[PDB]
């Protein structure tokens, strides 16, 4: 099943700056009160993000390339969003990447599904309703895992898929900043590492109706690209990376 | 910035010696820079051309270091005689040598 | 502690050799700089008990009774003010024992001038 | 000495002769805990199994199979590994396993391997010649047979042309062996395809019901996740052992830390970046790896003229790790302390000399 | 300007860096050199007419 | 034969910069020299022979 949105107000997608987010631990190495230079696929400091928006009536869902890594930040409250849809050509034609995350638990598959061109969730005013793809016929990877999740809560997402390996970082902050990201440093911790295999230039995000036609929960996400770069990282006392500079940002940090 | 002298040749003594540690970690051109891995994936032909790289880079690491540490030992030792002229002539007698 | 890479290594000769022989001649050298600046005196000696030097104040030089390293308030700031085969010899003369030499100089060229330099 | 100095007289002084090196004792091999079980039970231990047409494939995926408890049972017949061998199935890890379960006779288990010929490889199941897995069959005759007859197993007496391999064929259509249409009635020429083996307990051991689980094993280029589990050494602590903990392996002394570690997080490394905090993966705790004692061996010795009587400095070596003192330089062996002072004769180190009167320090 | 030249030439590790660094100390100590032997005075002296 | 042109290049270069150190230490206690003179002949009269 699969169902075409035809109340959409029509509005340019947002810009603002990165600051100093997007930084995840690079590695599994515990280091104490050091200063730890590493080449990684980073968000560089201070970058033009992408912003858009879930209000009401704002429903973004648009196709957007996925390339090296693709940071992804939340500014959520009430759980709206869902999960994530990965792939090539989002079709039973290659194979495809899905995450969920249900009122019950979190759902990664890896087959070939036939995609609805609108996937979304639903919420009855419980979740009844479902319309992401239409079929799955070649199934390899599932992995079946604990729920992951005024703006009251901040969640931040990296995904990089390097030599087969699909890296997801997160973190959550509590926060009580109306619109913007808030100015501060939180360094991610490694979620999960998938071993999914496949080619992905292309991701989705997915979205939750309410209904009592539909409406949008008050909700906004922010999308960034990663680019091969230095950091030099601090590490404090305790483990924690604490402060980063980007080695390529200005001759100061440089 | 009083102490700077003495702080600057404590420095220099410490980068040399993590500059040195640090150079275990290059291959130098060979398959990676451990030698348990070489000698566990590959047969003892190829495995004794792996370890001749990384002993002859390693060599020339340990090399340079020994050259800086003597020239920088020449620079201390004549710091050191200008010392002893200095607490021969200052502290154990009044000198008429202008500066 | 790889034995093949060991006897590959013995192909090249004495660099090893070399290479030791040179720090421990670097080693043995600091410890002979340490004896040329600080170890000119072969009497130890002591200032008076009491401080009566005509008004000439030397408390900031002199060693602290009451610490226990024995240092000088200077010599106590300066000593704060400073902060796989590899190994560290520790140097010959201790830190108390090169301040013990200083304060011999001390009170030698307080309580005797230049004479000390040049003879009794 | 007199080796080192390439001399037979040695002049008094002290010599850097050798070095001494604390060697690795014992080896630790810890890895995780044994958990998530792959599922075996519902296949070996299955209450019903299919036919060898619609053979089942259940596709195994991110779990640890311990497969020498398959070994090692005495309840199988035949347990012939193609392509590879059992004993390194334990330690072996592979991308998927497929487990395809049926029941044949008894005199049909040989058709089940690479290269034959028969009914059950040209109709039935056929297996490639290039198949890496084990063939495991085992009786089952109390099962599987009745008195009356078990007529719920089939198997597909004809095709037009032989299957490949991995196939699977359920159709229930009826075989054209002549120019004839069949025309979906069993008439002249034309024959059903599924014939019943009528399975009783008083059949010979050739005819008896075989209960057949074939595991198939591929590499693929996706990383392999379904591997073998490993074992755990009693971990040894305060001695100089060689530790190969998640795959990181190296010498050295495990101790007890007092580093708090995130959970992510399992090993530790210092400025040099040389592993020293590490997290031991079978009770969660973070162990210092102490490198094990290396140090320089020096001869403290008067000249040779005056007397044969030498002394050993371990150089920034504990005393009990090797007339023994304990210095800041080191280890003295060989030498006795005197509380009396004297000019230095042979330099040792941290304000302490060696001189002849035996050999004090 | 061979970017493979450079890419395995990054094998061998911080060399460059130690060169630099030794060549930036020799350059440095050249500019100290001059300051001792010639700026002894703080005071620009000059002759009467 | 890259790698035999980077080894000779640089083993020239750590070469270069091994004499050019020798020479900035001989270069240094002549301007040692040279300054001990400019603080004793220029700046006042020494009685130091020759
Ligand atoms: C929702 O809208 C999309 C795009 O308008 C529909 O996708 C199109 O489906 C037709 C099938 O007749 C194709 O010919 C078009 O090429 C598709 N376009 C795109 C961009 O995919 C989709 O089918 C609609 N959903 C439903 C249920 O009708
Ligand atoms: C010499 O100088 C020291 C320090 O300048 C004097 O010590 C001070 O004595 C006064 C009075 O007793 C105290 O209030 C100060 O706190 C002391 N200072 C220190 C650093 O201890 C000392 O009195 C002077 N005279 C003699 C004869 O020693
Ligand atoms: C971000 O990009 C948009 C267009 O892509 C541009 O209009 C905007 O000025 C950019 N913002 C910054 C801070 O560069
Ligand atoms: C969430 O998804 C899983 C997997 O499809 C399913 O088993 C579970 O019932 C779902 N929960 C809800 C509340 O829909
Ligand atoms: C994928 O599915 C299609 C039809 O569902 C099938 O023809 C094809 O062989 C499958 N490929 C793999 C690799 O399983
Ligand atoms: C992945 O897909 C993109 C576009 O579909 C293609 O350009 C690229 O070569 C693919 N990579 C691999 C490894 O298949
Ligand atoms: C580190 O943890 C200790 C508690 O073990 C805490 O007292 C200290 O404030 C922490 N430091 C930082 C920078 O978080
Ligand atoms: C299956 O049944 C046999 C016989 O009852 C038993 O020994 C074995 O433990 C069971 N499970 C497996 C995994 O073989
Ligand atoms: C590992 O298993 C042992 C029992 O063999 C148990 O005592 C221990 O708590 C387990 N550790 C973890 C981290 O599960």
């Amino acid at each position: 099943q699969c169902v075409n949105f035809t109340n959409r107000t029509q509005l340019p997608s947002a810009y603002t700056n990165s600051f100093t987010r997007g930084v995840y631990y690079p590695d599994k190495v515990f280091r104490s009160s050091v200063l730890h230079s590493t080449q990684d696929l980073f968000l560089p400091f201070f970058s033009n993000v992408t912003w858009f928006h879930a209000i009401h009536k704002r429903f973004d869902n648009p196709v957007l390339p996925f390339n090296d890594g693709v940071y992804f930040a939340s500014t959520e409250k009430s759980n709206i969003i869902r999960g994530w849809i990965f792939g090539t050509t989002l079709d039973s034609k290659t194979q495809s990447l899905l995450i969920v995350n249900n009122a019950t638990n979190v759902v990664i598959k890896v087959c070939e599904f036939q995609f609805c061109n609108y996937p979304f969730l639903g919420v009855y005013y419980m979740e009844s309703e479902f319309r992401v793809y239409s079929s799955a016929n070649n199934c390899t990877f599932e992995y079946v895992s604990q729920p992951f999740l005024n703006f009251k809560n901040l969640s931040e997402f990296v995904f990089k898929n390097i030599d087969g390996y699909f890296k997801i970082y997160s973190k959550h902050t509590p926060i009580n900043l109306v619109r913007d990201l808030p100015q501060g440093f939180s360094a991610l911790e490694p979620l999960v590492d998938l071993p999914i295999g496949i080619n992905i230039t292309r991701f989705q995000t997915l979205l939750a109706l309410h209904r009592s036609g539909w409406t949008a929960g008050a909700a906004a996400y922010y999308v960034g690209y990663l680019q091969p770069r230095t950091f030099l990282l601090k590490y404090n006392e305790n483990g924690t990376i604490t402060d980063a500079v980007d080695c390529a940002l200005d001759p100061l940090s440089e | 910035s009083a102490l700077g002298k003495l702080q600057d040749v404590v420095n220099q003594n410490a980068q040399a010696l993590n500059t040195l540690v640090k150079q275990l970690s290059s291959n130098f051109g060979a398959i990676s820079s451990v030698l348990n891995d070489i000698l566990s994936r590959l047969d003892p032909p190829e495995a004794e051309v792996q370890i001749d790289r990384l002993i002859t880079g390693r060599l020339q690491s340990l090399q340079t270091y020994v050259t800086q540490q003597l020239i920088r030992a020449a620079e201390i030792r004549a710091s050191a005689n200008l010392a002893a002229i200095k607490m021969s002539e200052c502290v154990l007698g009044q000198s008429k040598r202008v500066d | 502690d790889s034995t093949e890479c060991s006897n590959l290594l013995l192909q090249y000769g004495s660099f090893c050799t070399q290479l030791n022989r040179a720090l421990t001649g670097i080693a043995v050298e600091q410890d002979k700089n340490t004896q040329e600046v600080f170890a000119q005196v072969k009497q130890i000696y002591k200032t008076p008990p009491i401080k009566d030097f005509g008004g000439f104040n030397f408390s900031q030089i002199l060693p602290d009774p009451s610490k226990p390293s024995k240092r000088s308030p200077i010599e106590d700031l300066l000593f704060n003010k400073v902060t796989n085969g590899l190994t560290v010899l520790p140097p010959l003369l201790t830190d108390e024992m090169i301040a013990q030499y200083t304060s011999a100089l001390l009170a030698g060229t307080i309580t005797s001038g230049w004479t000390f330099g040049a003879g009794p | 000495t007199k080796c080192t100095l390439k001399s037979f007289t040695v002049e008094k002084g002290i010599y850097q002769t050798s070095n001494f090196r604390v060697q690795p004792t014992e080896s630790i091999v810890r890895f995780p805990n044994i958990t998530n079980l792959c599922p075996f039970g519902e296949v070996f231990n299955a209450t019903r199994f299919a036919s060898v047409y619609a053979w089942n494939r259940k596709r195994i995926s991110n779990c640890v199979a311990d497969y020498s408890v398959l070994y090692n049972s005495a309840s199988f017949s035949t347990f012939k590994c193609y392509g590879v061998s059992p004993t390194k199935l334990n330690d072996l890890c592979f991308t998927n396993v497929y487990a395809d379960s049926f029941v044949i006779r008894g005199d049909e288990v040989r058709q089940i391997a690479p290269g034959q010929t028969g009914t059950i490889a040209d109709y039935n199941y056929k297996l490639p010649d290039d198949f890496t897995g084990c063939v495991i069959a085992w009786n089952s005759n109390n099962l599987d047979s009745k008195v009356g007859g078990n007529y719920n197993y089939l198997y597909r007496l004809f095709r037009k042309s032989n299957l490949k391999p991995f196939e699977r064929d359920i159709s229930t259509e009826i075989y054209q062996a002549g120019s004839t249409p069949c025309n979906g009635v069993k008439g002249f020429n034309c024959y059903f395809p599924l014939q019943s083996y009528g399975f009783q307990p008083t059949y010979g051991v050739g005819y008896q019901p075989y209960r057949v689980v074939v595991l198939s094993f591929e590499l693929l280029h996706a990383p392999a996740t379904v591997c073998g589990p490993k074992k755990s050494t009693n971990l040894v602590k305060n001695k100089c052992v060689n530790f190969n903990f998640n795959g990181l392996t190296g010498t050295g002394v495990l101790t007890e830390s007092n580093k708090k570690f995130l959970p992510f997080q399992q090993f530790g490394r210092d400025i040099a970046d040389t592993t020293d905090a590490v997290r031991d993966p079978q009770t969660l705790e973070i162990l210092d790896i102490t490198p094990c004692s290396f140090g320089g061996v020096s001869v403290i010795t008067p000249g040779t003229n005056t007397s044969n009587q030498v002394a050993v400095l371990y150089q920034g070596v504990n005393c009990t790790e090797v007339n023994v003192f304990q210095t800041r330089a080191g280890c003295l062996i060989g030498a006795e302390y005197v509380n009396n002072s004297y000019e230095c004769d042979i330099p040792i180190g941290a304000g302490i000399c060696a001189s002849y009167q035996s050999i004090i320090a």
